[PDB]
This record gives structure tokens, C-alpha cells and sequence, in this order.
């Protein structure tokens, strides 16, 4: 069955997070690793794969390690030509290998026959709800037929950060928030968009949720971002 | 109280 | 001497196995789950009195692997010599029929730290209730390990601790049955 | 199957405590496969190679005074510190032994068994007494068995030629109790 929607008690409350929300913003504000037609060249632990991908941007790394949920998952893609898209981190990013290094989770998709013959992108609907009411709707784009939920999530939040201040340096306008994915077979699942309570935000522990390398069909998947303001 | 670890040194190259 | 606290860690190729743990007089205080990146205490209570930044262990593991590669290279790629384990099966306490007890399978003095252990109740595998420890260090640098099987003693039942290790030419089955 | 050779690397930092935390000795050791190659003994104050494979490291590491300082002061910042962190639930951990006496399922002569289980710490003392006086001969121990769960067990036997009226006592002294635990076998 599909994962049950959350009740208020199930969600993290930005009001219970004392840390710097900017550390969350950091992970989704024009921040991501992206590679096309590459193959793993190494692995640290059985459940991860390492790639030679360079920081086109600021030259901050040329080795990327992505961790997966289990060994089978890593074996599956270890020798395949693939594409990568995901949110990376540096704090507590470790691995030996055998330039800078960066880490992440999931974000892997087979490259063969997963693209559109024309540099044509696919639009995915994102409907935003604030206090249960649809406030704005839009679309993010992907160049993959079968895309990781992670890539879509990242693009959604990137947009919502600039257009709705989803996350600000220290804190957020919203108290709770979760992005929900709805697949064409009726299966749904969601991610809590807020940091766990306390004065620190473990970026690595948070990104681990992208572990499963969950992929969905870009031409039929539907996205819903559900936000709430503390008082209403 | 927090347990502290000794860091592993890199071997001579 | 009175007490010894040991921080023991290792990395093994090509299984790419890694471990980081603390030892107090031979008994594990805790180890770090390399995947979930968190401290797992040997006894729930310890976690209420102390803490450890698990994430830090991973930094050590990275260095350990690189160091392994360096040593592997200067030894001219000398592989490790397999050393088969001694296996013993005992009870947690004097056995008594229908009185809850626990079978302990002692897997000692072996290397490298990779082993396949299985419990057998009358020729068949048992899963329910079983637990195990990670690899523990030894003065001679070999390893020890414990597997556990809670059980209800009976005259009928015959158990087996089935252990596989490269140093063994074949699976070793240590027989255990009620003899009191 | 899997026949690829394995290559192992271990690192062990051993904090040895004598008389509480009065005297401490840190022993840092690197083991390649089953061989220690380099080590740092706080008693020595510097890295020493244990085998030729370790020379490069001992030499390189000793050339770094910053590294040497940290290591030398580790007996305090590392050893003594970690000792205090878990002293209440380790050094001071005490679980009373469960003691029982019964004749063995083997064996004229009668073989008595003094089973002592589920105790912590491991230091323990069990002796046999026939009519209030220590039994030196005949005694045979299985040795101290560490169960892996902060628990120990041991069996101490006593072969005897029983006579109606004799009282064979198994005595157990352990940090968990102030006065010695006694379990008697009445011949």
C-alpha cells in the first residue's frame, strides 16, 4: 500500500528547531550535483558508488560519493551507464577512493533510453497548499522519463525558496511542510520538508531519506507541497 | 558525558 | 593491571567491511553502524549515561581504508592467511527443562573478520529471537564473536551452531542438546 | 565462489589503567594482516616500528612534533577522560552471581559441581571446603567464561569420597557482595 499521509503530530515544526534554517536552505538553493552518461569508478562501502563528476560551478570537487539503501541497489548500478542528480553535502562527507570530494544519496538513473530525442524536457505539475488551500501551482522540468523523486523535490524547493521564501537564513515563514508524490497507479509517498527539532541540523542524516533512490514516471507523476503557517 | 576518539593517522606515502 | 579500554577499528578488502568500536575489559561498550551512521550501545542502558558522535568514526574509517591500500601495496599485495575459528556452544545458565535459557555460540580466534553463522533446530534454521555481536578484538589480533539463540529446553530438540569461514574446509556444525 | 585474497588493516588504541586512574599507559598499534607493524607506547613517548613494513610510518610520524604532543597528552585527554565517562556503568558495574551446587552428570567417588553464572565483573573467587577447611586437591575449574553480554559464568568441580554427615561448601567471593556467598552440599 502507499505511505499514509501525515497528521500534524507526525511533522517537524520549524518552531521547535533552534538552529540555522540557512543550513537547510543551503541544500536546495541552486545547489545540486548533475552528471550525464557516467559510470561509477569506485565504491567505499558496499552500499555506495563513487563517480568522477567535477564542480562545473566553483571547482569544489571532482569525486562524488552517493550512498544507497542496500547492497543490491549499488550492485545494480555499479557497472551501468547512468545519470546523476541529487543534493550534496560536505559536513561529515567521508571516503577514501582508489581534487575535492562531496557526498549524497540516491540520485541514480539508467541513462539508456531514459531521455527525450530532442533536448525536450518534461513538465511535472507542482501544486502548493498553504493551510490546506492551493495558493500557487507550477511545473518543474526534467530531462528524464523515469526521474528520481529527489531531483523533482530539489527543483520544487529551489523554486519555492525564491518565490515563497520556503527557507530563510534563520527560520522559515512556515511551521510545517511536506512534499507529496502521487504516482499514476495511485501510490503516494512524502518527505518532511522541515528539520528535526533541536539546535543543530544534520544535513547528512536528513538527505539519507533519498536513500531508496525512488524513481517515478515524469510524464504522469503529480506533486503536492503542503505547507502551514504557525497560526494560520 | 561524551566518549572521545583518537584520530587515525595517514600512513607514510 | 586493573582495566583496559580499547578503541578498535578495521577495514577489510575486498569485502569493504569496516568496523569501529570501544571495548572495556573485553566487553563491547558500543560500535558504530557504518550505514545508519549512529552509535549502537551493547546494552540499552549505556546510551542513557554516555554518548558518542558516531559520524566521527566514519572519518577514521576513510583513513583506515586508504592506509590499508598503502600497506597492501608495500607488502607487495601479501594476502592475509585464513585462520579457522574455534566454535563452542554453551548455555547462559545451568539448563533445566522448559525453563527459559539462551544458547551462546562462541566463535573465537579467527581471521579475517567475515563469517556466516546459522542456528539449527533439528536440521532446520531458526530466526526468531536470535541476536549477534560485531567482531571483537583479541590480543593476538584475531577475532571473537557471539551469536545468541533464546530457547525452551526439551529432551527432544537438538541444536546446531553452523559456522562458515574461509579457514574451514567445510561448514562446521557444533552440536548441542539437553544432557542434564 | 569467492577465492579473492583478503587484505586487512586494524588500528587499536588501548588505554591500560593501574590503581584506578593513578597510572595510565596508552598503546597505539597498527596491524596489517595478522602482524603489528607500528606502535606508539606512551611509556616510550614515540612511535617505534614493530616490523620493517612499519619503519616509514614511525620515521614520518615522529618527525611531526605536533602529532607527538597530542599522542603524549592522550593518556589524559583520551584515556583518563574516557575512563571517567563510563566509570559508573563499567568500572562500578556489579551484578551478583547466581550460585548452585549439584552432582555432575558423569562421575566410588562423587563429583560435585558449583555453578556460578550471570555475574559481573569477571574477577571472582570460588573455593571448596570440607567441614570448614579449604580443599586443595581434587578441585577442577572450567575457567572464567565471558559471555559477551557483560556477563560471566564458571563451573568449579570437586571430586569427593562422601561420608554421611560431611558438609562440602562452595564459597564465592565477588565484588557484588560484601560477605562471601556459600552453598552447601550435605553428604
Amino acid at each position: 500500500e502507499s505511505q499514509p499521509d501525515p497528521m500534524p503530530d507526525d511533522l517537524h515544526k520549524s518552531s521547535e528547531f533552534t538552529g540555522t534554517m540557512g543550513n537547510m536552505k543551503y541544500l536546495y538553493d541552486d545547489h545540486y550535483v548533475s552528471a550525464t552518461k557516467v559510470k561509477s569508478v569506485d565504491s567505499f562501502f558496499k552500499w555506495d558508488l563513487i563517480y568522477n563528476i567535477s564542480d562545473k560551478k566553483l571547482k569544489n570537487y571532482d569525486k562524488v560519493k552517493t550512498e544507497l539503501l542496500n547492497e543490491d541497489l549499488a550492485k545494480k548500478y555499479k557497472d551501468e551507464v547512468v545519470d546523476v542528480y541529487g543534493s550534496n553535502y560536505y559536513v561529515n562527507c567521508y571516503f577514501s577512493s582508489k581534487g575535492g570530494k562531496t557526498c549524497m544519496y540516491g540520485g541514480i538513473t539508467k541513462h539508456e533510453g531514459n531521455h527525450f530525442d530532442n533536448g525536450n524536457l518534461q513538465n511535472v505539475l507542482v501544486r502548493v497548499y498553504e493551510n490546506k488551500r492551493n495558493t500557487i501551482s507550477f511545473e518543474v522540468q526534467t530531462d528524464k522519463k523515469s526521474v528520481t523523486a529527489q531531483e523533482l523535490d530539489i527543483k520544487a524547493r529551489n523554486f519555492l525558496i525564491n518565490k515563497k521564501n520556503l527557507y530563510e537564513f534563520n527560520s522559515s515563514p512556515y511551521e510545517t511542510g511536506y512534499i507529496k508524490f502521487i504516482e499514476n497507479n495511485g501510490n503516494t509517498f512524502w518527505y518532511d520538508m522541515m528539520p528535526a527539532p533541536g539546535d543543530k541540523f544534520d544535513q547528512s542524516k536528513y538527505l539519507m531519506m533519498y536513500n531508496d533512490n525512488k524513481t517515478v514516471d515524469s510524464k504522469s507523476v503529480k506533486i503536492e507541497v503542503h505547507l502551514t503557517t504557525k497560526n494560520g | 558525558p561524551k566518549y572521545v576518539k583518537q584520530n587515525t593517522l595517514k600512513l607514510a606515502t | 593491571e586493573e582495566h583496559v579500554i580499547i578503541q578498535a577499528e578495521f577495514y577489510l578488502n575486498p569485502d569493504q567491511s569496516g568496523e569501529f568500536m570501544f571495548d572495556f575489559d573485553g566487553d563491547e561498550i558500543f560500535h558504530v553502524d557504518m550505514a545508519k551512521k549512529e552509535t549502537v550501545w551493547r546494552l540499552e542502558e549505556f546510551g542513557r549515561f554516555a554518548s558518542f558522535e558516531a559520524q566521527g568514526a566514519l572519518a577514521n574509517i576513510a583513513v583506515d581504508k586508504a592506509n590499508l591500500e598503502i600497506m597492501t601495496k608495500r607488502s607487495n599485495y601479501t594476502p592475509i592467511t585464513n585462520v579457522p575459528p574455534e566454535v563452542t556452544v554453551l548455555t547462559n545458565s545451568p539448563v533445566e527443562l522448559r525453563e527459559p535459557n539462551v544458547l551462546i555460540c562462541f566463535i573465537d580466534k579467527f581471521t579475517p573478520p567475515v563469517v556466516n553463522v546459522t542456528w539449527l533446530r533439528n536440521g532446520k534454521p531458526v530466526t526468531t529471537g536470535v541476536s549477534e555481536t560485531v567482531f571483537l578484538p583479541r590480543e593476538d589480533h584475531l577475532f571473537r564473536k557471539f551469536h545468541y539463540l533464546p530457547f525452551l529446553p526439551s529432551t527432544e530438540d537438538v541444536y546446531d551452531c553452523r559456522v562458515e569461514h574461509w579457514g574451514l574446509d567445510e561448514p562446521l556444525l557444533k552440536h548441542w542438546e539437553f544432557d542434564a | 565462489g569467492d577465492t579473492r585474497p583478503r587484505f586487512l588493516w586494524q588500528l587499536k588504541f588501548e588505554c591500560h589503567f593501574f590503581n584506578g586512574t593513578e597510572r595510565v599507559r596508552l598503546l597505539e598499534r597498527c596491524i596489517y594482516n595478522q602482524e603489528e607493524s607500528v606502535r606508539f607506547d606512551s611509556d616510550v613517548g614515540e612511535y617505534r616500528a614493530v616490523t620493517e613494513l612499519g619503519r616509514p610510518d614511525a620515521e614520518y610520524w615522529n618527525s611531526q612534533k605536533d602529532l607527538l604532543e597530542q599522542r603524549r597528552a592522550a593518556v589524559d585527554t583520551y584515556c583518563r577522560h574516557n575512563y571517567g565517562v563510563g566509570e559508573s556503568f563499567t568500572v562500578q558495574r556489579r551484578v551478583e552471581p547466581k550460585v548452585t551446587v549439584y552432582p555432575s552428570k558423569t562421575q566410588h567417588h562423587n563429583l560435585l559441581v558449583c555453578s556460578v553464572s550471570g555475574f559481573y565483573p569477571g574477577s571472582i573467587e570460588v573455593r571448596w571446603f570440607r567441614n570448614g577447611q579449604e580443599e586443595k586437591a581434587g578441585v577442577v575449574s572450567t575457567g572464567l567464561i565471558q559471555n559477551g553480554d557483560w556477563t560471566f559464568q564458571t563451573l568449579v568441580m570437586l571430586e569427593t569420597v562422601p561420608r554421611s554427615g560431611e558438609v562440602y561448601t562452595c564459597q564465592v567471593e565477588h565484588p557484588s557482595v560484601t560477605s562471601p556467598l556459600t552453598v552447601e552440599w550435605r553428604a
